């Protein structure tokens, strides 16, 4: 059961991005997937003549409204899924995963009283690392869906390059699909929030939200009353596989005219803990690449570290361009923050600063299944704003996995989800996402924090 | 005429509030540092649910009351 | 030291709007000035070619607007000096009295939740009513400046038929002014509202007003965090000196577009409570004019009279043609208002409930000047929306008299104003008005009381 | 551990706050009913204006404590 793509049978870079990007690719790259390089390479052969997935007049206005969140002036909310599958690539999935944040973003906007970037992790999240190459269960690691099945089997776990085409086929599916709904009614803000009035009626912690909830409500009817009466979600995904993103490449003029080199996959990507080698391949694809790029920065990073990479991915002072991804967990990041920020923010360069209170709190539970603490995730997203706080500098955004489900990954919450609990709705494939509820409750919190 | 006789009795009600609420900051404060000296969490969410559903039996104000108690003990979030 | 105007040396109305209109002024008319018929005949002449102060398709949008009102979906707000003088007609006072009462509608419309309405006291309130036609000094009455002089002479409280023109003259200059000023940048909301935020500021009573000052900043902040980024003030003065109107009627197609008859010395005029004779020449004089009109309703009023006054003035049934101006005083409306609004309510007409809290509540104080008690003006809105809550029905506007300057005519308030304090600013030609401070204090109550 | 303690002398203040409040409220109502009852206003500005600086020795979370009381007191405006 299966579907058959031909092999085809575009135009040469210059010289220069032709060097510089067969150098960067040179360059050693951390936990890419083993797979023929001869079927890999039949594969980016078919990605390289695809309709993109964005174009670069989408990414050139993401950099116009990142550089607006760089010099303090509005504010990035990254969110969705942990790791998409190609079996949850569904329009009630999709549907819910927008719905949900369109909804912390009305939220996150009143509370920072400017606007928020919305950028959606989906549309090529088909890929993660692994710390082990060999699972609970003795089996080959699962690495994302672009690489091989979450499936508990030997043969499952076998690296697929098919997965490349699948993972465009899936991704631009996807993108059409959020290009329809950020178009519809679905985005009237209106809409939008009265889904949140639901949420407070129907919550077991509605009376923490309640007020704020109807605050926003006569913020967007006085809106109205004044004669007012359409969104922008952006795709991103953590750029692990270097082949996907080769073949998603495309040429054109960019912010200064001349020729540039935009990955198509998404409109901004990101660079994790696990493969930011500094002179590795990863670092260096960043840099040949007009997208708005990221670095996750976790507690063993340095202060002086954190300069190279600013130093290597902004060269040329372009604010908003690269955004650092604090993730240290909540007993760390009041500590370890600080001196990194106020050393970049030494070098005259204007990089947003986003929080990601998952990825530093994540711990085993008793029942086996991986999961955070909803008053972990909270404490290091506070801890964040109140080291930016104390230094004068932006607290730029948040990066949080979640989904529009009621699932139950995460403890905690208005839910007092139970270790017992994480049992009754384990959906994810990868990382345990904060449920529907989790969601707009943190966007409720973190609005809180952004008033004053 | 003799309004002035709890007018007392409200003026009596208030401070005495206000010592309950001026001593309550504190402890709260004190909760504060203490589960923070050892890796803990500023706050605690589960919490602060049991006291919004303390004042509960004032009606829709409970909640609002409640919050201000929090703010005074484990100050404003983000700050 | 005067100017001089050139007597002329218009077209004819239809059969019928001449007759309606000549048996109208025929009826008896309270309170007309005493003058030559001659005199004010060749006035009346001047006004005849005049270019108008308002024209037809305004008024037709505020009867469109003030339908809205009626209906339940805005709210009107009128208000300014109680008498027009023309010693005060000057920018400085036009332009606090406009700032005042736009600082007064952002804090309405976000309580409101729904449009505001602004009409002003403004461009043509030059004439008052007088109990007695001997005042205090055994001297003739001082009747607003369109008929005689507030100087305490004998030879000043002639009534002057020049005076007309001097009227007219004066009002046209005033709303070039309120035109100017309404599409300037006086009438951008923010700037509004930093108004508002530094009478927080620098009020004794700034912590009453406060966390509500901050939820419209919140408001207004999120308007411009979506995307957003002018203003309509209508003139009205009660109709009192026929003279005066009939020279200011222009014949228009209208609403039907048949020919009507515009009243264009205003938008809107309404009728007094020492006037409103129901076979009277100004309820008539209002039955053949396209303008909304308003009727004052004291506390001598039977829900049956104001039934009469609703089937005389909104004979089509046209929801906001009518507005019923309710003055009772505080210890009165919760007990009188509601009957009338029953049965009112009941004849299938829509008509505006529109509060005064003014002209029910004034009193000769202990100093010799007539004074009001700010906690009587709020008592009596109070009850007019606690009546209004009890049947369901819609609590469709105030109308108070205001100064953009900070003067002492009424008691109370945040500056606890005092009958001692009377006599340091009592500016007022003739009643007292709500000082800027007293403005803004009522129209955050006033918003309060709006909310749920 | 040991937190406990005073999330006991919390569950004091909070329920002993609680029973004062309780009890301010128809304080206020009874000088509500009791000032209407001579056509009075339903409210004192001036008054409200002592209440609310009562309460702020509290900080700027005081007026908004104080207006909590009031609304508890006197109710809604316009309703
Ligand atoms: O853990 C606690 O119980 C204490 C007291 C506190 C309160 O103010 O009531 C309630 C919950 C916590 O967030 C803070 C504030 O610490
Ligand atoms: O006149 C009064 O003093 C009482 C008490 C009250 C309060 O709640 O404190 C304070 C002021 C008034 O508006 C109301 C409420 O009546
Ligand atoms: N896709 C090519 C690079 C490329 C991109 C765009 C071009 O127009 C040309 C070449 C690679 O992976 O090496
Ligand atoms: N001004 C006239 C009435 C009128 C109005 C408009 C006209 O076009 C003609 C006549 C009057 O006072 O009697
Ligand atoms: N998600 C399914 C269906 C699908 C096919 C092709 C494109 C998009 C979706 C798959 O991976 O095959
Ligand atoms: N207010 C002055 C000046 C003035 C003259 C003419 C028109 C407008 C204003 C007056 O009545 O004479
Ligand atoms: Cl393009
Ligand atoms: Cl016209
Ligand atoms: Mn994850
Ligand atoms: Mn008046």
């Amino acid at each position: 059961m299966n579907w058959t793509v031909d092999i085809p049978i575009l135009p040469p870079l210059p010289t220069d991005l032709r060097t510089r990007l067969d150098a960067a690719l040179a360059k050693p790259a951390a936990q890419q997937p083993t797979w023929p390089a001869d079927q890999a390479l039949a594969m980016r052969t078919v990605l390289e003549s695809v309709p993109p997935v964005t174009v670069p007049s989408e990414i050139v206005r993401l950099q116009e409204q990142l550089a607006q969140v760089a010099k303090g002036e509005a504010f990035l909310l990254q969110g969705g899924d942990c790791a998409e599958t190609f079996m949850d690539n569904t329009e009630p999935h999709i549907r819910g995963n927008v719905r949900a944040l369109l909804q912390m973003a009305v939220v996150l906007t009143y509370g920072a009283s400017m606007p928020v970037v919305k950028v959606a992790r989906i549309a090529g999240q088909y890929a993660k690392p692994r710390s082990a190459d060999i699972d609970a269960l003795g089996l080959r690691s699962y690495r994302g869906d672009m690489i091989n099945g979450f499936a508990p089997d030997a043969a499952a776990r076998e690296h697929d390059p098919s997965r490349l085409v699948r993972a465009y086929a899936n991704a631009s599916a996807a993108m059409n699909l959020v290009r329809a709904l950020t178009s519809s009614g679905l985005a009237s803000l209106h809409l939008v929030h009265d889904w949140n009035r639901e949420f407070v009626r129907t919550s077991p912690a509605g009376a923490r939200y309640e007020a704020l909830a109807t605050e926003i409500d006569r913020g967007l009817r006085f809106m109205s009353a004044c004669g007012v009466a359409t969104a922008e979600i952006y795709a991103s995904h953590e750029a692990l596989v270097l082949d996907y993103e080769r073949a998603m490449l495309r040429l054109s003029d960019g912010d200064d005219g001349e020729p540039q080199l935009f990955d198509l996959s998404a409109h901004t990507v990101w660079i994790g803990e696990r493969t930011r080698q500094i002179d590795g391949a990863h670092i260096a694809f960043a840099q040949v690449i007009a997208n708005p790029v990221g670095v996750k920065l976790g507690p063993n990073m340095t202060p002086e570290l954190a300069v190279e990479y600013v130093e290597r991915l902004d060269p040329h002072n372009k604010p908003g361009r690269l955004t650092l991804v604090s993730r240290m967990g909540n007993h760390k990041v009041r500590d370890l923050l600080p001196p990194i920020v106020e050393k970049v923010q030494a070098t005259g360069h204007q990089v947003i600063w986003q929080c990601d209170p998952m990825h530093g709190n994540t711990h085993e539970s008793s029942t086996g299944f991986k999961t955070r603490h909803f008053d972990r995730i909270v404490d290091e997203v506070q801890g964040f704003f109140e080291v930016h706080r104390a230094l004068g500098t932006h607290p730029g955004g948040i990066h949080v996995e979640i989904t529009g489900e009621n699932v139950t990954e995460c403890l905690g919450g208005a839910q007092d989800i139970s270790e017992t609990d994480l049992a009754g709705r384990y959906e994810t494939a990868c990382d345990p996402r904060l449920n529907t509820q989790q969601s707009l409750e943190l966007a409720f919190l973190v609005a809180e924090m952004l008033r004053d | 005429p003799e309004i002035d006789t709890l007018r007392e009795e409200i003026d009596r009600l208030d401070a005495e509030i206000l010592a309950l609420v001026k001593r309550r900051a504190e402890v709260s404060k004190a909760i504060g540092k203490a589960r923070m000296a050892s890796g803990g969490t500023r706050l605690v969410h589960s919490r602060e649910m049991k006291v919004i559903e303390r004042y509960s039996e004032l009606g829709p104000d409970g909640k609002d009351l409640a919050i201000l108690l929090l703010r005074l003990g484990r100050g404003r979030l983000g700050h």
